[PDB]
């Protein structure tokens, strides 16, 4: 069937909110007084650092993991993404 | 960082996770320190108790559970810490002063 | 009107119908069944 197959082959042819201040972004109640705390007063450090000791640090519990990561969804951020230029010279605390 | 600055940060620590079963093993093991010695220095800055103001977030969830929604006594207290309405019940006539029942009526 | 959405309408829900609470935990038990299941794309009907 090959050698008859063969004969037919001829005939089958910048963002507002991440430059905002933790306390002052519209989220829950203990979702934005415990990043303040461990060097976090911006939106910019919190996507730039690992999740696997930000959350497993004894100030964050479980419930957490859904708001930093309903930012982290919407706008295209990574997991411990680099940016170009996030902090101004106006940085403080509470 | 003084420890009024602690307790300050325990008034928002608890005001979003009251419906959540919320034991002290967990408020001390996310605070950084112990299971008894955050009961101490609760002591010295606001007058009052931790394990029953606990409570008297939950008994005000309650009565806020009760005059917007239409959800039963006996199950209100399954997620409250409590494993029947029998206790549940009881403690809202010393923080409140009234039934669990006569609540919703008096508008 | 479903089975299945009583098991959705959890025991939060029931009790402040007026005119069982004990016994449909019976009635669960019996034939393999539990009471409060959280339930996605019901009832598709």
């Amino acid at each position: 069937a090959t050698i008859l197959a063969e004969q037919l082959e001829a005939f089958v042819d910048f963002d507002p909110i991440l430059l905002r201040p933790v306390d002052d972004l519209e989220l829950t109640v203990r979702s934005a007084n415990c990043l303040k705390a461990e060097a976090i007063h911006y939106i910019g450090d919190l996507v730039q650092r690992t999740e696997v000791e930000l959350l497993k640090t004894p100030n964050l519990g479980k419930k957490s993991l859904t708001e930093i990561k309903d930012v982290l969804a919407s706008r295209g951020l990574s997991l411990g993404m680099r940016l170009e230029n996030w902090p101004p010279a106006s940085i403080a605390d509470e | 960082m003084s420890h009024q600055k602690i307790i300050q940060d325990l008034i928002a620590w608890i005001d979003e996770h009251i419906d959540q079963p919320l034991n002290i093993d967990v408020v001390a093991k996310k605070s950084g320190y112990s299971k008894w010695y955050l009961q101490r220095m609760f002591r010295t800055v606001t007058h009052q108790t931790l394990g029953d103001y606990i409570r008297q977030r939950r008994l005000l969830l309650a009565a806020v559970e009760l005059r917007t929604t239409e959800r039963p006594i006996f199950d209100i207290a399954m997620d409250l810490g409590y494993v029947s309405q029998q206790t549940f019940s009881r403690v809202f006539r010393r923080q409140f002063d009234r039934t669990p029942s006569d609540y919703r009526h008096r508008l």
